[PDB]
């Protein structure tokens, strides 16, 4: 009865999520209505910044990307995917997206601010995570990916740096720069060196069982410190992936290490997650056995770990960056490729 | 041991996402 309940609520989910989807919001906001305070942290089009609205004195993460520059990286349809998706979903563990709009040189994204800095600089910090502190983690991005799958959503991007922590020691899952909508097979070579499942190296064509091997990888990362495949040079860590070859840390439990067999399984049909009881052979494993999932999901469970913070507006819990000037171009860059944002 | 071998590797900064 329980697995009827679940499979209730992502139908109801699933409707929601449809008519977004389809009638997607554009254009709900405008840049002067934010003060900009501080550089949160950068990627390839630009940069995530705490920005303050002064009409309500609430404080928001806000993304911009240089149109300019994700024309010349090829990442228009990428981009489009991300804004079309995030405006559509509803779950505990996502980001909130609240506005968007875009200008003559730049797009915009106006998240909630989520202060409790990276999973990845505390995971840096102390070294490495318990293995009931890895668990709570784990946890809430295996129901995350039930909810996304279900939605036909493929993520591709996860790792430490794009999981933030809040208030109350829940992870919110950011950046959905490679997620996409897919009901078949795709075939674009995206994601982590380190996180990157072999059938994405060999140029397979390949299905949501990537997420599936991703998850493995965080665990592992989580309970070593370090993660499973690692190199200085890409194409190092590509040859240590397809090999099949896995040493585990002598402090991993044996219930861990058979949950990461399965999970980093190079043979797709016989990869946890992608055989016929689906997400169930994950969530039924031994290594969940003291995993209350509806808890989990309500956020009930008390968090092992909980972020200092100092009021609202704070920044202490993530790194400095150099700040930019956010220049606006008087005529309008790439306004047919990116219409419909 | 291996966490020596990691923390003197090129890779225990931030990883940027390939795209090409
Ligand atoms: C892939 C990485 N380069 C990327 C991880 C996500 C991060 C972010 O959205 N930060 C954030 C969002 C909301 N609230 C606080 C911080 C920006 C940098």
């Amino acid at each position: 009865s329980e697995q009827e309940s679940v499979k209730e609520f992502l139908a109801k989910a699933k409707e929601d999520f449809l008519k977004k989807w389809e009638n997607p919001a554009q254009n709900t906001a405008h840049l002067d209505q934010f003060e900009r305070i501080k550089t949160l942290g950068t990627g390839s089009f630009g940069r995530v910044m705490l920005v303050k609205h002064m009409e309500t004195g609430n404080h928001y993460a806000m993304k911009i990307l240089d149109k300019q520059k994700v024309v010349k990286l090829k990442q228009i349809e990428h981009t489009l995917n991300e804004k079309r998706i995030l405006q559509a979903v509803n779950f505990p563990f996502l980001v909130k997206l609240e506005f968007s709009f875009k200008d003559n040189s730049n797009l915009y994204m106006v998240m909630e601010y989520v202060p409790g800095g990276e999973m990845f600089s505390h995971l840096r910090r102390i070294g490495r995570f318990s293995e009931p502190h890895a668990r709570f983690y784990a946890a809430q991005i295996v129901l995350t990916f039930e909810y996304l799958h279900s939605l036909d959503l493929i993520y591709r991007d996860l790792k430490p740096e794009n999981l933030l922590i809040d208030q109350q020691g829940y992870i919110q899952v950011t950046d959905f720069g490679f997620a996409k909508r897919v009901k078949g097979r795709t075939w674009t070579l995206c994601g982590t060196p380190e996180y990157l499942a072999p059938e994405i190296i060999l140029s397979k064509g390949y299905n949501k069982a990537v997420d599936w091997w991703a998850l493995g990888v965080l665990i592992y990362e989580m309970a070593a410190g370090y993660p499973p495949f690692f190199a200085d040079q890409p194409i190092q860590i590509y040859e240590k992936i397809v090999s099949g070859k896995v040493r585990f840390p002598s402090h991993f439990s044996s219930d861990l290490k058979d949950l990461l067999r399965n999970l980093l399984q190079v043979d797709l049909t016989k990869r946890f997650g992608n055989l016929k009881n689906g997400v169930n052979d994950i969530k039924n494993h031994k290594w969940f056995a003291t995993t209350d999932w509806i808890a989990i999901y309500q956020r009930k469970v008390e968090a092992p770990f909980i972020p200092k913070f100092k009021g609202p507006g704070d920044t202490s819990n993530f790194d400095d960056y150099e700040e930019e000037e956010i220049r606006v171009s008087i005529n309008e860059k790439c306004g047919k490729e990116f219409s419909e944002f | 041991t291996t966490y020596a071998d990691f923390i003197a590797s090129g890779r225990t900064g931030r990883r940027n996402a390939i795209h090409d």
